[PDB]
């Protein structure tokens, strides 16, 4: 499942050095959804 | 005068002087003029920009290098994607129309081609870098959520040169195809040959009618339309993938280095009715293969290594026992003479005594196999072969479906080392006249009816090296 | 613990040392910064937070594009560059951005926004209301919203935009296709072909592979650069140089550019409302800090970019860095940095096979000289051992060596005299008789008194036992030995190259795992061999 990159950041707590942090159809049918042309006709 | 399918459309112009010499039947009707004919120049079919662009791929040494080019059309104004390549004539001009046409989705686009093969092949470099099977199923379910394809397939080609599903995924609803066995005529040496140079093929529908393409009668000959990616499919082709029940079809090369590179497989995709993907898509995937064969590579090499050092071991193991014990004590011990290659038996004679372990024949059979390998095989050190029958063993070759294959090594003049393999069926399972995969699967097993699998170059050298080692000890003795 | 962790406390004090100088008037002092500032101690919790905040909240952006910061729900802005009126041609907190941008702009911004988990308009092209301005919109998530980062294009046709994109990818591919016909088992030439190619790629005046070490400083394995420049080929420094911070960053951002360091950083304002300051990890108009850009300064290079090298080690490690320089300001379009991530994650995977595949050698060249070793021993004398041709000299990397034998000495290469290692052998019998051996990289740090007499020929030790008065060693001398750069309290590379060869001054070359196994191996069986005699 490919998906968005998500970032963390670091932190200290409890004298340790820690990380936080901050679909059921394929790309084919994102990709005719998104990019969809109707619009540009009005 | 070849045909292309009917989904897009081609151009053949000369180099020098950017006259037209030959087009398929459908250009006049896709770029909107129903002039194009003879000695027509191209770039006056396209607007200034177009012409610009085309001149600048049409200058360049490797025109590979700026394909696709975006160009728009003179009279109706839309959008094409044009891919060129060289011929001995001119330059062969492929015209396809684009589905977006609003420039920001396209430049939008165009950048996700690069996003999601990125995204992609993170994917592969997670994996731990041991595993094939593991390496071939990740990059089937990544296409097939890629492209979205019915079925998406992994085929691996074998030193016959006859094929193999490794990996496969489908609907819930069709029936598998892992596991099948097809022969080596299936796929042409000239697909194969293609395979190489351009890597991928494209199918949008198989009962499509072909469109006819026109050349000036002045060549000498035909055009070379081989490299062209709106080809049309071949009649033998067209037919089982109508049987088979596909209309779409999409195929993938997988390249390693070779000895030069080599074909390993080929990565198929089928849809139940027509379907034609965007280019962003397409490219997304043709980079993802590029890794692909570089993993496949690796893993290739280590597992390589580590077979050696395996056999090594096992050599040296049977080196202690032997200096331990008298030479039968090879054969009696949890390690032993059939742990040295990949066998369903073995055999060892030693002054006239017989050691089986495993499936292997009977005494009066071996004495039998000794006799005619005495009559023919007096002069050599030892031999192997996939099939007693091919070789010629008259005394009933038919020793039955258990032993087929057979590897001998000779000791002194009367000892004697043997590795037994049954028939290949055995180990081949699958589910599962008209062209049809269970007609492939069937005429595969009319090749391979009493014999075994053959007999590889670094189990010949271990064994070698073992019969080495074994004629210096006898010498000794 | 190890170094990783260790050194986050000597870059929080560092970093504090550079601002107190910075904030008194006067200049930075580096050597003497880094002989006080030591690997251990302790320091407060606050200053690490500090440390840390600044480092990831710093409030400031490189002035080559906008950056603005909305409410996923309503679509006001929450916060924004103050250079972001200039470049679009005109906000307020409050404002709602798809005012902008064009309508169909706006709509396309609408979609990337109501995306889940992923989304196929991202970055987005689009044009500025007032001006008809092109942009590329790059967006990611905060804690708090949505920060858009906005990029000027190049004013031209679309085609050529296409085009521009295309021919990046491709001449990507064609590297790779170049990396796959090298013939393997070299990782030297591997690293000299990618070095060039890059440079093809990018243009940069200079291009540099940097490696990291088991001990976290730095190497300069390949380069390639303008004629009228000097190399840094063969050059070590300390781990210092680049924080431990920077490192995990460079785990999420796999490409850093900087387009000028004497530019003037552009401050962020943020509503008045939020709690902290932005956060701008994942942006890449962030800002670097003082210290990189005057050491940026110093050296003379005023542009800046820098990718990734990751290797699987389920988890990724950091192998190493791709460091280009230019002698003037330099910025490069999206789609050429997307092609350099592809061929990074290429030349990350070549790396990976080369580096298992000389794993897998060396353990079959240990194996097999030390079969020829047990074997001339069974054959001969004790002492067969090391007057051979095959000897202990083979079985691991090192200097000299030397076998005690019911008080005879047998030395090779480069050994302590009969003298000095009487002396050796009574310090260990005396401190260290409870064990079968040891390793030290140091004599000198271990605490034997005739360190200094032995001088640099012989700093690293290695000792096997193989009864209560015969024993095995392996000698190296100091590090010093081996490096070479052909090339102290201003911030530059040879201040960096001095400070290096003031750690290592009385040490060798660190005794790896597998050579410490292949001896204790060979202990084992000469142990035996010996017992039965
Ligand atoms: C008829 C002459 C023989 C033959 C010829 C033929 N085959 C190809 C190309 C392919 N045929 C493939 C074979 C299979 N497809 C499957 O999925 C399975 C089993 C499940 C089989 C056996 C495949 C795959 C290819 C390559 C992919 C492709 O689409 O090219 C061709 C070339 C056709 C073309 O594209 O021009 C030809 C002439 N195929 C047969 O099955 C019979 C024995
Ligand atoms: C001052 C606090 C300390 C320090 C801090 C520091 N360093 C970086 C990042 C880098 N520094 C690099 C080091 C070198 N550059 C070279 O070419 C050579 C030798 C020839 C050295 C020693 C490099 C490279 C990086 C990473 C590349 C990059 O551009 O990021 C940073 C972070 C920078 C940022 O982008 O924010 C910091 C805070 N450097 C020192 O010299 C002292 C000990």
């Amino acid at each position: 499942r490919l998906s968005d990159q998500e970032y963390m950041e670091l932190v200290f707590e409890n004298g340790q050095i820690l990380a936080k942090g901050q679909r059921t159809k394929s790309i084919m049918d994102l990709y005719e959804a998104e990019y969809n042309e109707d619009f540009m006709k009005s | 005068g070849g045909y292309i399918q009917p989904f897009g459309c081609m151009i053949a112009v000369d180099e020098s002087s950017f006259r037209i010499i030959g087009y398929s039947e459908n250009a006049r009707e896709m770029l909107g003029i129903m002039i194009l004919a003879m000695g027509t120049d191209v770039r006056s079919l396209f607007t200034s920009s177009s012409s610009i662009l085309l001149e600048r791929a049409f200058v360049a040494r490797e025109i590979t290098l700026l394909n696709p080019v975006w160009i728009h059309s003179k009279n109706t104004g839309k959008p094409f994607y044009a891919i060129l390549h060289r011929i001995d004539v001119g330059v062969v001009i492929d015209l396809e129309p684009a589905r977006t046409e609003d420039p920001a989705l396209s430049i939008a686009g165009a950048v996700q081609s690069q996003k999601l093969a990125v995204r992609a092949i993170s994917q592969l470099q997670a994996l731990p870098g041991g595993d094939i099977k593991l390496l071939c199923d990740t990059v089937v379910e990544s296409v097939r959520d890629l492209t979205g394809y019915d079925r998406v397939m992994v085929h691996k080609f074998h030193e016959d040169e006859h094929g193999e599903v490794v990996a496969e995924s489908k609907r819930d609803d069709l029936e598998p195809y892992i596991g099948l066995h097809y022969p080596a005529t299936d796929i042409p040496q000239a697909s194969r040959f293609l395979f190489k140079q351009n890597r991928v093929r494209m199918i949008v529908d198989c009962n499509a009618t072909p469109v006819l393409v026109v050349q000036d009668d002045r060549l000498t000959q035909s055009m070379c339309l081989v490299g062209s990616t709106l080809r049309a499919p071949h009649g033998c082709h067209s037919q089982y993938m109508a049987n088979m029940g596909s209309i779409a079809s999409l195929a993938m090369a997988v390249i390693i280095n070779g000895n030069s590179m080599r074909l390993w497989g080929l990565v198929v995709c089928h849809h139940t009715s027509s379907r034609c993907i965007p280019f962003p898509l397409r490219y997304a995937c043709e980079f993802l293969m590029q890794a692909f064969g570089l993993q496949l590579n690796m893993e290739l090499q280590l597992a390589l290594q580590m077979s050696e050092k395996r056999v090594l071991r096992t050599q040296t193991l049977l080196c202690d026992m032997l200096l331990r014990d008298s030479p039968a004590g090879i054969v009696t011990q949890s390690p032993s003479i059939m742990d040295l290659v990949k066998c369903d038996g073995a055999a060892f004679l030693y002054h006239g005594k017989y050691y089986p372990l495993g499936v292997a024949p009977s005494e009066v059979q071996i004495k039998d196999v000794v006799e005619w390998l005495l009559a023919n095989h007096a002069d050599s050190t030892g031999l192997s072969t996939d099939s007693l029958g091919d070789a010629g063993y008259p005394g009933a070759a038919a020793l039955g479906d258990a032993v087929c294959g057979m590897a001998v090594a000779y000791i002194t003049k009367r000892d004697f080392l043997f590795w037994f393999r049954s028939h290949t069926a055995k180990e081949i399972k699958w589910g599962g006249q008209r062209m049809h995969p269970r007609s492939s699967f069937q005429a595969f097993l009319e090749v391979v009816k009493s014999r075994s699998q053959p007999w590889e170059t670094a189990e010949m050298d271990a064994i070698h090296s073992l019969q080495l080692i074994l004629r210096d000890s006898f010498k000794e003795s």
